RNA sequence: AGCGAAUGAACUUUAAAUAUGUAAGAAGCCCUUGUUACUUAACUGAACGUGGGCAUUCGAAUGUAUCGACACUAGUGGGCCAUUUUUGGUAAGCAGAACUGGCGAUGCGGGAUGAACCGAA
């Protein structure tokens, strides 16, 4: 949360399924991978999320 | 906050409607992540990624006439003495004998 | 049916915007200043403000 | 111009990899608000120097405020003004207790006598005459003379103006 | 409820972010210029005659 | 110079030929070439009437026209977008392709020392 | 601005303001490979076909009370004044172009009054 703002999204129904679509598209929004017509590219920012995991960029264990 | 609030008004499907409930953000807006009625404050604000497609759905602002009126010469310039033109932080008198 | 002012009333601010309870109750509009003496502006800024 | 403020205005050309750290300009401007000392600082600085808005940019504006505004100084104005003829230049000296009081009787007095406007005085430098026998005005001088005590004759009396008939004629001894 | 609590937050750091560079600046020996404002209010206030 | 049928050209007119010069409404003027003769040329240039515009097919020598080279921003523009996204694909590094139209001055600070500002009176004397 | 850069409006590293032409993708780009009735020493050019990438930033900003093609149907085809630019002339008036604006089909507030002023439909 504190590396990519990350702002109170809705979990909706059940846990995880529905918050990581909320969670990309907060990242496409403020890293700016929007869209043509300002839609937020859920495959860019999850991707762009998935960079930052192999580079480093998060960190966890286990 | 107070031009929002008080003469606030959308462009839903071509209609102006005012922002009476949180809801009509959403409904229009909430593809861009603005859901909330402090969401179009902040955007509005501080300039974001979305300010081309927040600053359109804001109907343009019918204001009255300034409480007090204008300066004795009004169509000069406000360096020269008028209310014409630039006048930076100065807008905000303007604001609030208008709205 | 009726336009409703959120400043005028705050039934309508608490329909539209659920912190205004909390900005009121924790009177976040009078939050003070954050501690510290606070130094004298330098003697070069001074000397500066009034050369000619 | 109205309750008048003086500023102190910084300025400079905008930076540029051939010329970087550049000259950085001071001006003292009196000026209504800040909007037009911006704008009066490049206004001169465009006559004198080749800087102008598009290429220059406001370092600093700062308000410069009496160091005893309740003390009564004798300050003396020299100014350039412009006519119908050409450039003239003045020495005039005026008694108050502010810099910026000093330039608020100016345009005063230079817009009842002179018939001047405020595009055409160039307030060239104001200085306050620290000490006396440095004032050189004779009407200044009848002020600062020794042991100075005047009466007031034929005051008229504040008579409220919506009192429109008054029983006892009115006197002007007081 | 929460996000609108986040902004109130940056509304009144950014104030005080900007007050402090200033008074640092100062403090240090240098002056501070802030950025040149990004959003702009436009009122017509006169008719479109000639 | 060759000139072909259906291409941009800048009008210039240039004084030293008297003959074949067209009014002075098409010196400095762009337009299409859509005939070519052995010494002139034929030129449409679109002019302004009032509220609408009028294609004007006029005759212009070769020595008054010059080639205009507005193809060559969109041309390399076309191509710099297309090596970059072949580029930023290979990578898979998202990349701005558009225009940006120069955004406001940031904050910054800048140091008196060895720059004190000198004091300006409004009109120069020395 | 400089000529403590060179050279000398006709000087330039740089560069105004200010109006004013032309372009800012998918109906687009490049080149490879073939033909032609055109052209060239020659796919050197033009056209017809071939290949690719990006369709979830498709290549500046702002606005968008839809746009385009075809067919059919009425009324119109006068000018007067002003700003700016500009050509000529007089002792001074003045005459002619170009743009824009106003009035013409327009009510209201003001300038005591008013075709040409100011505000505002």
């Amino acid at each position: 949360m504190q590396v990519y703002d990350i702002p109170p999204l809705l979990k909706d129904p059940s846990q995880g399924g529905d918050a990581t679509m909320d969670f990309l598209v907060q990242v496409a929004r403020k890293r700016g991978r929007l869209g043509r017509g300002g839609v937020p590219n859920i495959q860019a920012a999850a991707m762009t999320v998935v960079t930052d995991w192999r580079d480093g960029r998060i960190q966890g264990w286990t | 906050r107070e031009l929002i609030y008080k003469r606030g008004y959308g462009k839903v499907n071509g209609q102006r409607i005012p922002l009476t409930d949180n809801a009509i953000i959403e409904e229009n807006l909430g593809k861009y992540g603005i859901i909330c009625i402090e969401d179009l404050i902040h955007e509005i604000f501080t300039v974001g990624p979305n300010f081309k497609q927040a600053a359109n759905f804001l109907w343009p602002f019918k204001l009255s006439n300034p409480n007090g009126g204008f300066r004795p010469r009004k169509f000069k310039h406000f360096i020269e003495g008028g209310d014409l033109g630039n006048r930076e932080e100065h807008i905000n008198a303007l604001i609030r004998a208008m709205n | 049916v009726q336009k409703k002012n959120p400043l005028r009333n705050k039934q309508i601010m608490l329909r539209l915007n659920p912190y205004a309870s909390t900005f009121a109750k924790e009177k976040l509009g009078e939050v003070k200043a954050e501690e510290g003496k606070p130094p004298k502006v330098p003697a070069s800024f001074k000397e500066l403000l009034h050369e000619a | 111009m109205g309750r008048l403020q003086e500023y102190q205005v910084i300025g400079r050309h905008l930076p540029t990899e051939a010329n970087p750290n550049p000259a950085l300009y001071r001006m003292r401007i009196f000026a209504p608000n800040e909007v037009v000392a911006k704008s009066r600082f490049w206004y001169f600085l465009r006559g004198l120097k080749k800087v102008k808005k598009a290429t220059g940019e406001i370092v600093s504006v700062n308000v410069i405020s009496e160091k005893h505004p309740l003390k009564v100084k004798n300050f003396g104005i020299w100014l350039r003004y412009d006519s119908r003829s050409g450039t003239h230049n003045m020495y005039k000296e005026y008694r108050e207790t502010s810099r910026v009081a000093a330039v608020e009787a100016m345009y005063a007095d230079m817009a009842a006598r002179h018939r001047a406007r405020f595009r055409s005085i160039h307030i060239l430098k104001v200085v306050e005459l620290e000490k006396t026998e440095d004032v050189k005005r004779p009407y200044i001088k009848q002020l600062v003379a020794k042991n100075l005590s005047f009466p007031l004759p034929h005051r008229v009396p504040k008579i409220s103006t919506k009192k429109i008939f008054s029983a006892k004629r009115p006197s002007t001894f007081s | 409820f929460k996000r609108a609590e986040k902004y109130v937050k940056e509304y009144r750091e950014q104030e005080r972010e900007k007050i402090r560079l200033a008074r640092i600046a100062k403090q240090q020996g240098s002056f501070h210029i802030p950025a040149e404002a990004k959003l702009v209010f436009v009122i017509r206030i006169k008719g479109i005659n000639k | 110079r060759t000139y072909r049928v259906g291409d941009i050209v800048d009008i210039k007119v240039n004084g030293a030929v008297q003959k074949g010069m067209p009014h002075k409404f098409y010196h400095g003027k762009t337009g299409v070439v859509y005939n070519v003769t052995k010494s002139a040329v034929g030129v449409i240039v679109y002019k302004r009437v009032k509220h609408r515009y009028i294609e004007k097919r006029i005759n212009v020598r070769i020595e008054h026209v010059k080639p205009s080279r507005s193809r060559e921003d969109f041309l390399r523009r076309v191509k710099e977008n297309a090596e970059l996204k072949k580029k930023a694909k290979a990578e898979g590094v998202p990349v701005q392709l558009k225009r940006q139209p120069a955004m406001p001055r940031e904050a910054h600070t800048v140091s008196i020392a060895d720059n004190k500002p000198v004091t300006l009176a409004p009109v120069a004397y020395e």
